[PDB]
């Protein structure tokens, strides 16, 4: 081993579981065998096989690297795989006389680069 | 774990064996003191805490203007008149639960839809 | 892995009290159960 | 006002999270040294461990933050009465400045002159710089317990 197987398982049974055991018975052996192997347990243990089995998935899931999601803006294009679908951030690059930079990146193909 | 004192001294008990009678005792070493254990639980670590999450709850809590209000209906005295916070225990990985706490019967009651408290 | 409760119960083979705290400093601090040493964190991506 | 004794106390938490042994000691103003806070409240008048914890800890509950003063006690455990735990601070100089009348006669002067200096730097107030050293461990192990 053997022992361990066987044992523990044995051990177991014991445990609871027982019933189972117990049963063982019966069964068958096978179972065981088977147981060695797973181991068985779961098978062986119960009865523990379905926790067992399903305490793994939890731990595939603890092993994946998080996803940067981001939107792509339908009024800006990629200078290879020349398509609309790209993501932006803007920061403060220069002295506050010439204010926003916007740094880009073609969420598909892979470039980036920057408007002043 | 809740430690002892030696009356005589009022300095700390360390734990002695009695091989004999295989029993466990506290021993004063600044005296000749002794007395048997209550528990058997000498020491305990606690790495996944849950201390410190309703923390300085003074019944003066609903005296702070700073905590927010709610209209929850309370689980003793049914009460929508409750003021809420988070987990006071300052660990990065701590959950965004609530503890509100009852304007009349002082009950602590949490928004966890997981687990069931007591605290 | 099934009961309820997750337990490990460990005893060793005068004075003792002191032994068991740096048997569990190493067990905590110096047990290594998967992985490979400084690699933390691990992502998949695709 | 008055002249103004810009010492600063440091009160350190010896030993990192996952570490054995983590005691407590004070860097005191004209000390090389880092006391063990038990030897500061022990030179201070507070002799017993419990009349010590009591000035750290405010409940007797809270079994966590107790359990991390049992290394601090043990550390101050060779020191027993107030003469003795002067003539450690005394022994730790200065320069050292032998001559065991010396030394004891020192410790008294620092508690009194640079310990702490605002509060008091009168004679009879052991009791108010105790509590106080006392508040400080409080809020150290509060912040090492995150809370
Ligand atoms: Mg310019
Ligand atoms: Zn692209
Ligand atoms: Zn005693
Ligand atoms: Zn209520």
């Amino acid at each position: 081993a053997y022992k361990a197987r066987y044992r523990i398982i044995y051990s177991n049974v014991i445990s609871k579981n027982n019933p189972d055991l117990k049963h063982k018975i019966a069964n068958g052996d096978i179972t065981p065998e088977f147981l060695a192997t797973c181991d068985a347990k779961d098978l062986a243990p119960a009865p523990l096989k379905q926790k067992i089995e399903e305490i793994a998935k939890q731990n595939l899931y603890n092993a994946q690297g998080a996803t940067i999601e981001r939107s792509v803006t339908d009024r800006f294009t990629c200078g290879k795989c020349k398509e609309k679908k790209v993501s932006y951030y803007q920061l403060q690059t220069r002295s506050a006389d010439e204010p926003l930079t916007t740094f880009c990146t073609c969420e598909a193909c892979g470039n980036r680069w920057k408007f002043s | 774990t809740t430690f002892r004192f030696c009356r005589d001294c009022n300095n700390m008990l360390y734990p002695r064996e009695d091989k004999e009678n295989n029993r466990l005792l506290f021993e004063c070493r600044t005296c000749s003191y002794v007395e048997e254990a209550g528990s058997p639980l000498v020491y305990r670590h606690e790495l996944i805490t849950n201390i410190g999450e309703t923390a300085g709850v003074v019944q003066d809590i609903g005296s702070d203007p700073t905590l927010p209000r709610s209209d929850r209906e309370c689980p003793k005295c049914h009460s929508r008149e409750n003021v809420f916070f988070q987990s006071q225990q300052r660990r990065k990985d701590t959950s965004m639960v609530l503890f509100f706490v009852c304007l009349s019967c002082s009950h602590i009651f949490t928004s966890d839809q997981k687990n069931k408290r007591t605290q | 892995d099934n009961d309820e409760k997750l337990i490990i119960r460990c005893r060793v083979v005068a004075e003792e009290d002191h032994m068991l705290k740096k048997i569990e400093n190493t067990m905590l601090e110096n047990i290594t159960l998967r992985g490979v040493e400084n690699i933390e964190r691990v992502v998949m991506m695709k | 006002k008055g002249s103004r004794f810009i010492s600063t106390l440091q009160v350190k938490l010896y030993g990192r999270e996952g570490s054995s042994a983590r005691t407590i000691k004070a860097t005191l103003p004209y000390i090389k040294q880092d006391i063990p806070i038990v030897i500061i409240f022990r030179a201070l008048g507070i002799i017993p461990d419990g009349e010590i914890l009591e000035h750290i800890c405010y409940d007797v509950n809270d079994w966590q933050m107790l359990e991390m003063l049992k290394p601090c006690v043990e550390d101050g455990f060779v020191i027993q009465d107030r003469e003795t735990a002067l003539d450690f601070i005394g022994r730790r100089g200065t320069a050292l400045g032998i001559k065991k009348e010396k030394r004891i006669q020192y410790a008294k002067d620092i508690l009194q002159k640079e310990f702490l200096p605002h509060i008091t730097q009168l004679e009879g107030f052991e009791s108010r710089k105790a509590f106080f050293l006392g508040y400080m461990i409080n809020r150290l192990l509060l912040c090492a317990l995150d809370r």
